[PDB]
């Protein structure tokens, strides 16, 4: 049935 | 933003390629697109990371692989006309989608199939100066396949935008013929007072994307490569 | 899955709003709205997933809760022509997923239309010539030519920045000895008052 | 066996009476220590320790990433309670209620039910019986079942009927099993 | 009311990432890595909902990125484990010889690992055990669940043994009828 969505991980920035 | 090469390509059937595809906005989604004259963006590939890609609606025939987050090369194994398309490439990840500037390629029977354009310049009408103080140029561009053409419009050695219209639909010289060659057509409309100044140059140039120092030619016509053809005209005082 | 996008096909004069609809299932979101252009160039107009946002004479409103976006267009130009995509993200598969779009065309305001057809002769040795049909309004149709080896474009739009005068011109040509541009026209539908000089 | 680095990410949904107000808080944990975390009733990310003070500056710079995030209390968060609803929210398991001795201790077992909130009332020749109610507690299993044992401190005598009511969403009046001494 | 919490972790050197949905406190489904596959944590969900995975393998390589990263920031700062606590409680009033569950509770604990084994008068019994992933807390430290389906008897003796970073030794939490 009904796609359970998702929230995309955000990338730390690079050091 | 997302950079892809090839802009233009000609392929011979059987022939492989591959299009390339970066983008430096650390977006670890990437899709490659086609599109068909006049419709759809169909979905061949995709990768959402690293290691990670998936099929998509029209996936037979090309291969796909994400080494990097960067980099999504799309490879051609066969050439089919099948295949003969406009493609794009996309990358998001939170947010706006970014393409790229587009693949136009055709796959060709053999390589004869290709031929530049000619190109004439037309000079405005005595009629319509007088009508109209108006004066309008037109540029045939005709008998050239692929479909690969830049026309532009340089006045007095500068490229000039307004007063400019190019057919942005090629018309079939054969509708019937499966792979007819192609006419298309340009305006540029002046004042007639600028027409009648002597010193004025008009020239109509048109990028035509063909075939490349590394294919085979054997026809007495000139090798139909890469090259800029063009037609100009002076204004007239009379 | 998929988007629905509404008016397949949308013709309007410039200076007009116009309304686009894209209506988007279930299984996507996270809404956008794209132009690609008369040359197959594709920008993003808005990144939309809900609310409202403007963007000089764009704006464009998602309600998320009832599936649908919307993308305005206030006082049309001429090139805002071609293609409006709406897309969206099915959930879960980070797949992004295009509509079939919107063909949006602008016609230019023709105030004072002057339909004429003039003859026009190759600089490079005279025997070529072309037929410009010019200075039509917007609502006049030029069709496309009984004989195969009679040539005409569709109509395109010329502005002419300085004098703010646009003008709409379709191009014939032939050479087939048949052919002159009395009846290179005559074919389509052109104004009784047409101007046919010579 | 040898040093351990943990990180953590949590989207967690918060729902008040139904869809009509929702709350999202994302949380990103390192060795346990939560560092940073967009709140959506706050609007941006904030450091919650200074280890994540780099993470605030450089998301809230991130307008795809802002306004994805603002947007996901109805994207995501709606979204995905409008999914579940049926069998989550929903989910209706009723309890099974046996009552038995343990002399001056009596037993109220209430097992395998669903939602957790309930109640458990005592009744001596059904006048409610306050004192002396020991709750082991409600224990979630695992499974998406529920169970409680609540006590009654009570030397029975021969006559006395005692008896256990329990509340619950899954029943629209409420179980009364008794007990005869 | 409620709370749904998509949970995620990677865990630096162990190379272990889980992904997992969270209704008040009981796993939706979590998603399998070794076999990149939803897993439904009843049967039935699997009907009335649909999981696309990519999105969330796809966080996991994110996870571990900033792991990767975080891990430095902090100058190589090690995780502090903390030990479990562990319950021993059955499904239902235990019934004689009547069939009934075991339930071993596992915790407020940290590094989401743990070795857990069932054992009966003293040997490990490995048949129709059960287990689920590691669950998400409020503190930040992980909850678990493991199984064991039992004819309930006079003789027997079951030990819930529970191995970890934090502990000093396995623990074994004992259970015989009451």
């Amino acid at each position: 049935g009904e796609l359970i969505g998702t929230l995309n991980a955000a990338k730390v920035p690079a050091d | 933003g997302v950079t892809q090469t090839p802009k233009f390509r000609i392929l011979k059937i059987g022939q492989s390629m591959t299009l390339q595809c970066t983008q430096d906005m650390n977006h670890n989604y990437m899709y490659w697109y086609r599109q068909d004259p006049g419709m759809g963006l169909k979905l061949i590939y995709y990768s959402v990371g690293a290691g990670i890609t998936d099929k998509g609606e029209v996936p037979n025939g090309y291969n796909v692989s994400r080494s990097t987050t960067e980099d999504f090369p799309l490879r051609l194994e066969l050439a089919a006309p099948s295949q003969t398309s406009v493609y794009f490439c996309a990358s998001t990840y939170h947010g706006t989608g970014y393409f790229g500037e587009g693949s136009w390629l055709t796959v060709v029977e053999d390589l004869n199939k290709v031929f530049p354009p000619e190109v004439a310049v037309f000079e405005p009408s005595e009629a319509e100066i007088s009508h109209t103080q108006k004066a309008t140029l037109v540029c045939l561009a005709t008998g050239f396949f692929p479909d690969h053409v830049e026309l532009s419009w340089w006045v007095n050695g500068k490229e000039v935008h307004s007063g400019v219209c190019t057919d942005p639909q090629p018309l079939k010289e054969q509708p019937a013929l499966n792979d007819s060659r192609y006419a298309l057509s340009s305006r540029l409309r002046v004042s007639a007072t600028f027409w009648q100044n002597p010193r004025n140059h008009f020239r109509c140039q048109v990028q035509f994307y063909g075939l490349s120092e590394n294919d085979e030619w054997t026809q007495d016509r000139a090798k139909p490569v890469t090259q800029i053809v063009s037609a100009e005209a002076w204004g007239r005082a009379d | 899955i998929q988007v629905e996008q509404s008016p397949p096909d949308l013709i309007l004069q410039e200076g007009a709003n116009s309304t686009l609809r894209c209506n988007f299932s279930d299984s996507v979101n996270n809404l956008q709205w794209f132009h690609q252009n008369p040359w197959g160039q594709l920008i993003n107009l808005f990144y939309i997933p809900s609310g409202t946002k403007q963007n000089g004479r764009l704006s464009a409103t998602t309600v998320a809760t009832e599936r649908y976006s919307l993308l305005y267009i206030s006082s049309s130009q001429t090139t805002d022509s071609g293609v409006y995509f709406c897309a969206a993200l099915i959930q879960g598969a980070q797949k992004l997923v295009f509509g079939q779009g919107t063909r949006l065309t602008i016609n230019p305001n023709i105030q004072n239309p002057d339909p004429a057809v003039y003859q026009l002769r190759d600089s490079k040795s005279s025997d070529k010539s072309v037929c410009l049909f010019t200075d039509f309004d917007s609502q006049t149709n030029v069709s496309q030519s009984k004989d195969s080896d009679v040539y005409i474009t569709d109509k395109c739009v010329l502005d002419m920045r300085s004098m703010d005068f646009k003008s709409n011109s379709a191009v014939a040509w032939s050479n087939k000895s048949d052919f002159a541009c009395a009846n290179a026209f005559n074919n389509s539908i052109i104004p009784e008052d047409t101007f046919f000089p010579s | 066996t040898r040093p351990r680095f943990l990180w953590q990410l949590k989207f967690e949904c918060h729902f008040f009476n139904g869809t009509e107000r929702v709350r999202l808080l994302e949380r990103c944990i390192y060795n346990q220590e939560e560092s940073v975390r967009f709140d959506s009733d706050v609007g941006e990310y904030r450091a919650v320790t200074e280890l994540g003070r780099p993470d605030a500056e450089y998301w809230n710079s991130q307008k795809d990433l802002l306004e994805q995030r603002r947007a996901a209390v109805d994207t995501y968060c709606r979204h995905n309670y409008g999914v579940g609803e049926s069998f989550t929210v929903q989910r209706r398991v009723e309890p099974k209620v046996t009552v038995y001795p343990s002399h001056n201790l009596l037993v109220c077992s209430v097992s395998g039910f669903y939602p957790g909130s309930i109640e458990v009332r005592w009744f001596r020749n059904g006048q409610e019986e306050k004192a002396g109610v020991v709750s082991t507690g409600l224990i979630q299993n695992g499974d998406w079942t529920f169970q409680t044992l609540v006590m009654l401190e009570t030397v029975p005598r021969s006559g006395e009927v005692y008896t256990c009511q329990v509340e619950h969403p899954s029943v629209t009046s409420p179980l009364t099993v008794e007990w005869r001494a | 009311e409620h709370v749904i919490i998509q949970a995620e972790f990677y865990l630096n050197p162990d190379q272990s990432g889980e992904f997992m949905f969270d209704f008040d406190g009981d796993e939706i489904f979590h998603v399998d890595m070794a076999k990149k596959e939803t897993v439904w944590r009843l049967e039935e969900f699997g009907r009335f909902a649909s999981f696309e995975a990519q999105g969330a393998l796809a966080n996991i390589a994110v996870d571990k990125a900033n792991l990767e990263i975080m891990t430095k920031r902090s100058n190589y700062t090690p995780i502090t484990n903390v030990p479990p606590e562990v319950t021993v409680l059955t499904n239902s009033p235990v019934e004689l010889r009547e069939p009934n569950v075991l339930i071993c509770f596992i915790d407020k604990f940290t590094p989401p690992v743990v070795n857990v084994t069932w054992l009966r008068n003293g040997k490990p019994v490995t048949t129709g055990v059960s287990e689920t992933v590691f669950l998400p807390r409020e503190d930040h430290l992980f909850r678990k669940f493991h199984y064991l389906p039992f004819l309930p008897s006079t003789e027997d003796v079951y030990d819930c043994r529970v191995e970890h970073w934090g502990l000093d030794e396995p623990l074994l939490k004992h259970w015989e009828f009451d």
